[PDB]
RNA sequence: AAACUCCAGUUGACACAAAAUAGACUACGAAAGUGGCUUUAACAUAUCUGAACACACAAUAGCUAAGACCCAAACUGGGAUUAGAUACCCCACUAUGCUUAGCCCUAAACCUCAACAGUUAAAUCAACAAAACUGCUCGCCAGAACACUACGAGCCACAGCUUAAAACUCAAA
């Protein structure tokens, strides 16, 4: 996971933000904000690592780098939940989801089906 | 409608169930 | 000044009184109007009982405690004996939709009692005990 | 319980009228729907069967209050004939 | 064409929605003087919209804001306070004849 | 601007050094949450 | 985020009040929370009779902390708070000046609702 | 109802026929047995009000229809 | 019609006229009628803005003797 | 203002489960129905225990009673003349609310109109 | 009538139970379900369709083990009724309803109306019900009864569940 001192997606763009106050650096830190916060910064890490426009959230690659993280908040939520059979759903859908996806890019773009799996450190299966 | 279908299979799984408790 | 339904809260100043007395010192007479039997208690503001009367305790038995004339008959018992003690005002608070809620109430009222208030307390839980299964009739 | 007494479901009595406070009393408890709740509590309404009497009161509120609203609307109309003969 | 012709455009007569006495304004589980105006002074119960006039938005701020100020210790449950029956009335019911 | 509101605001924030100060300052002042409602939609701040 | 710890102390002087409330601030900052402001309500009569600590109360200190705190603090402050002998009830909430109120339009009225049953003749 | 007094006079005057009232069943389509066999029907109907007093269209644009009469609506 | 803009104006303005509409005469001409006419007249000399086509309205009407009750 | 109708019921279009279930089709009948009888409230019954009160301690003898006998005969003469005359007239002049024949003959001219025309 | 009479009423202290009013609202969830308060996490998918069996769920009742127990309550016992009363009515009390950990896998699980896309014109349409249709796909159906059965197979299920026939019979259902 990112640092707890890193900063929100939306003020680590703002000009001047490294001279401000230490107190204003934590209230807009990651230590100071919800678990969906966090989420942002590890989908913005992945982009860049992977996609070559990072700004292009429509293409199949952000949709399956976006989709990824949804499924590690799942896997990490059902550690705590493993009783939370809604959660339980919501995760074994977006594992066949993301398997659609990963089935759609490998046929329409191998070299970029080949990043994404090493990127998000993948391993494809064909269905039985 | 009428439930004399339902009343049917009502009496049909009663006795069903007494035979088998009776062996 | 206009009259107010609403009772006096006691810490404020209020002018209303009863003999000297302030709302928050005139004895209480508890009736619980119970489906077969009313049963009538009058304490005084410290909860010191001061008399006791209900069907049962008035020579009715099986369904006739259950009627009004038999509340109006503990009604006049207790105020009977309440009345020897010195009770003249009366708040009255009552609990349960029983045959003798009103009934009682003019018992005390036919026993020498003035009533002043009426307050209602009738048990209701907010989500409780599930109570009895539904008769078929 | 845990409450102040002689505030809740409290009337005071004027000038001795007993009656008319115990009718005040009544209609405070029915209008805020405290004694068809007394009563509706006596023995247990199973869930299913709630469902069912909200239901039809649901549905009878909006007829009578439609037709309320069909006769206020409609009783202007029973004037006299203004046309007698024709 | 013709210059009398009718011309396509909105209702200009058109009156303004209407909005409850709330609309516009925060509703605070604090402000118990606020949440009493929409109990019943006799037995506490929150009025329904047909009797409060708030709409839908409001009608739940309300509620909600009455149960959670009720059980945290802000405002009593089986009676309206004492101190705000001289409180303007704004809702639409008589208990008295 | 948010960032530059923020700045402002900490200045009058609570610390371990004001701690002592600030409780009593506390103790002397009165929050009133309280208003009604009118009819037409007025806010009725209280008396005091 | 930012939270809103409603606090009501029990019935002291001065002095203990005092340090009831640098107690409870402190024990926020133990636990990582920014302290942004301390609302005093008054003192007044609780709305219901409370029992806490072996005690019965009927008056009370109306206090407020807004504070800012990680997720993780909460649960850790509600547990110390129960444990503190001055403190009748104490509730953390969610600020609720951070909840933007949408706007609104206003009333839009509902017709009457058509065609619920077919217009064949009954 | 209203008008009934002024089309009955209208009728009278220009020569023609009015018909006001309540309209019985079988005027047109039963005339034979309710007037004669020898009757002789309008041979064109003008409705100044299609509607009968349920805001219903009047029986007998349908019954003129049936008897093949033509008619005038407003 | 465009001058109905103008006519829910005048009425939210100035009110409905206490002068009573006489809708038997086929030539009836009320108060925001006249307002009409000379907002139209005005408009076609060039002015474009509205809020201050209206004002100028306004006062061209007192000139001329009509009463014009503000509402508000 | 009555309630909604909208979504309310089990239709084609309206995805949620049904939240009225009517038994009878909710459309305005052309009648209303007739006012059930009621049953009144004993009069001089206060005066009637009055009387059988002094008899329980006088032996049942009507010589001591007399002005308890008396007023619950004026009572029951007065109670039979009002009688007489709330016939005349809350039967007759439909004081109030219309009586439902009155306002069945109302409704008669006014149908609703469930079909098309 | 039986039952209780360490009983009842007022007052105070006092839940491993259940959640008035709001709700005349019609929201959330895949369905089952979900209406006391707070906080944390959190409600898949940028084409659609796609399974008795794969995968994951699934009211109530029920099973196994350990706890809690106000109230309710199969069974059982007592009282009464009756020609009889293994019922309906009254009283008492248990399994059970709750928690924890595993099972069981059913419902008139029905809003008896499959998912997705589209239409209100034509012939509007057997009847009733909740107007009539088009495109596309999956599932399912072919007289009644035998039959929520037999047999086989699978299953933590051993008086169970799922899948599911035939012979004899009738001319109707
Ligand atoms: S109408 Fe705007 S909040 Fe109620
Ligand atoms: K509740
Ligand atoms: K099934
Ligand atoms: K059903
Ligand atoms: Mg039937
Ligand atoms: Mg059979
Ligand atoms: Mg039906
Ligand atoms: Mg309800
Ligand atoms: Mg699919
Ligand atoms: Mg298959
Ligand atoms: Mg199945
Ligand atoms: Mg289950
Ligand atoms: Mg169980
Ligand atoms: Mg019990
Ligand atoms: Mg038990
Ligand atoms: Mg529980
Ligand atoms: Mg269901
Ligand atoms: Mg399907
Ligand atoms: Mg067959
Ligand atoms: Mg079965
Ligand atoms: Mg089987
Ligand atoms: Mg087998």
């Amino acid at each position: 996971d990112p640092p707890p001192s890193t900063l929100l997606k939306d003020y680590q763009n703002v000009p001047g933000i490294e001279k401000v106050d230490d107190v204003v650096k934590r209230l807009l830190s990651l230590e100071m904000a919800n678990k969906k916060e966090m989420l942002k910064i590890k989908q913005e890490q992945f982009m860049k690592k992977i996609v070559a426009n990072p700004e292009d959230t429509r293409s199949l690659e952000a949709r399956i780098i976006a989709l990824s993280v949804k499924i590690r908040s799942y896997e990490e939520h059902l550690e705590k939940h493993r009783k939370d059979k809604a959660h339980k759903r919501y995760l074994l859908m977006s594992i066949d989801q993301r398997k659609k996806m990963l089935k759609n890019l490998r046929n329409t773009n191998y070299d970029v089906f080949e990043k994404i799996c090493w990127g998000l450190g993948i391993e494809y299966t064909f269905p039985p | 409608k009428n439930v004399l279908k339902i009343r049917r299979r009502k009496m049909n799984h009663h006795k069903y169930r007494k035979l088998v408790k009776k062996t | 000044t206009k009259f107010s339904i609403y009772p006096p809260i006691p810490g404020e100043e209020s002018s209303l009184r009863w003999a000297g007395k302030k709302f928050e010192e005139i004895p209480i007479a508890h009736i619980k109007a119970s489906h077969n039997n009313t049963q009538i208690q009058v304490v005084s503001a410290s909860n010191e009982p001061l008399a006791f009367a209900s069907c049962g305790t008035e020579g009715f038995r099986n369904a006739k405690k259950g009627t009004g004339i038999a509340a109006q008959t503990a009604g006049i018992a207790a105020a009977a004996r309440a009345k020897q003690k010195g009770v003249i005002h009366i708040r009255v608070v009552v609990k349960g939709l029983g045959p003798g809620r009103l009934s009682a109430m003019h018992g005390l009222i036919m026993g020498g009692l003035e009533v002043i208030s009426i307050t209602d307390n009738t048990p209701i839980p907010h989500x409780g005990c599930r109570p009895r299964k539904a008769r078929k009739l | 319980a845990k409450h102040l007494k002689f505030i809740a479901r409290t009337v005071m009595v004027q000038e001795g009228n007993v009656e008319s406070a115990y009718r005040t009393l009544n209609r405070i408890l029915t209008m805020d729907g405290l004694i068809e709740d007394i009563k509706h509590r006596r023995y247990y309404e199973k869930p299913c069967r709630r469902r069912q009497r909200e239901s039809y009161e649901r549905c009878r509120r909006i007829y009578n209050m439609e037709m309320a609203r069909k006769i206020n609307f409609l009783m202007r109309k029973n004037r006299a004939d203004p046309w007698q003969g024709c | 064409s013709n210059e009398d012709l009718p011309i396509s455009m909105e209702n200009p007569y058109k009156e303004p929605l209407k909005k409850c006495i709330l609309c516009g304004k925060h509703v605070d589980y604090k402000n118990v003087q606020l949440l009493s105006q929409f109990v019943s002074p006799f037995t506490g119960c929150i009025y329904g919209r047909h009797i409060t006039g708030l709409c839908g938005k409001k009608q739940k701020e309300i509620t909600k804001a009455i149960k959670r100020a009720q059980i945290m210790g802000f405002m009593p449950v089986t009676y309206k306070d004492p101190a705000y029956l001289k409180d303007p009335k704004v809702c639409n019911i008589r208990y008295r004849e | 601007r948010e960032v530059l509101q923020l700045q402002e605001e900490v200045k009058n924030f609570i610390t371990r050094e004001n701690l002592e100060a600030r409780v009593e300052a506390a103790l002397d002042s009165r929050k009133n949450y309280n208003w009604a409602i009118t009819r037409e939609g007025l806010v009725v701040r209280p008396q005091r | 985020p930012r939270y809103e710890l409603a606090l009501i102390l029990k019935a002291m002087q001065r002095p203990e009040t005092a340090a009831t409330l640098k107690r409870t601030i402190e024990a926020l900052m133990d636990r990582g929370a920014i302290v942004r402001d301390l609302e005093n309500l008054g003192e007044r009569a609780l709305p219901y009779r409370i029992s806490a600590h072996s005690q019965q109360h009927n008056r009370g200190g109306y206090f407020l902390v807004d504070f800012y705190a990680p997720t993780a603090a909460v649960e850790s402050m509600v547990e110390h708070l129960s444990r503190d002998i001055d403190v009748i009830r104490g509730n953390i909430v969610k600020h609720p000046l951070t909840q933007e109120l949408k706007e609104c339009e206003g009333i839009v009225p509902v017709p009457l609702a058509e065609k619920l049953y077919s217009t064949k003749k009954r | 109802r209203q008008f009934s007094y002024l089309i009955e006079n209208m009728a009278r005057d220009c020569g023609e026929y009015a018909h006001t009232r309540y309209f019985r069943g079988g005027m047109l389509t039963n005339a034979r047995l309710l007037f004669g066999p020898t009757v002789r029907l309008p041979d064109l109907i003008i409705f100044l009000h299609t509607l009968n007093n349920i805001f219903e269209p009047h029986v007998a644009v349908r019954d003129a229809a049936k008897m093949n009469i033509p008619t005038v609506g407003i | 019609y465009h001058e109905d803009r103008i006519r829910a104006k005048f009425y939210s303005v100035y009110g409905s006229g206490q002068r009573a509409f006489d809708l038997f005469n086929p030539n009836f001409k009320s108060t925001c009628q006249r307002f009409v006419e000379k907002y139209t007249e005005l408009q076609k000399l060039g002015e474009t803005d509205e809020e201050k086509l209206f004002v100028e309205t306004g006062k061209a009407l007192l000139a001329e003797g009509v009463i014009l009750r503000r509402v508000g | 203002a009555t309630p909604s109708l909208r979504g309310r019921l089990a239709r084609f279009g309206n995805p949620r489960k049904p939240v009225l279930k009517p038994n009878k089709p909710l459309i305005l009948a052309n009648r209303v129905g007739e006012r059930r009888r009621e049953k009144g409230e004993a009069t001089c019954i206060t005066e009637m225990s009055v009387m059988m009160a002094c008899w329980k301690q006088n032996e049942f003898r009507d010589d001591a009673c007399r002005k308890e006998i008396q007023g619950f005969l004026d009572c029951a003469a007065r109670a039979q003349e009002a009688r007489k005359m709330r016939s005349i007239q809350e039967t007759l002049g439909e004081s109030g609310s219309l009586l439902p024949n009155k306002l069945n003959k109302l409704l008669q001219r006014f149908p609703n109109k469930p079909y098309l025309s």
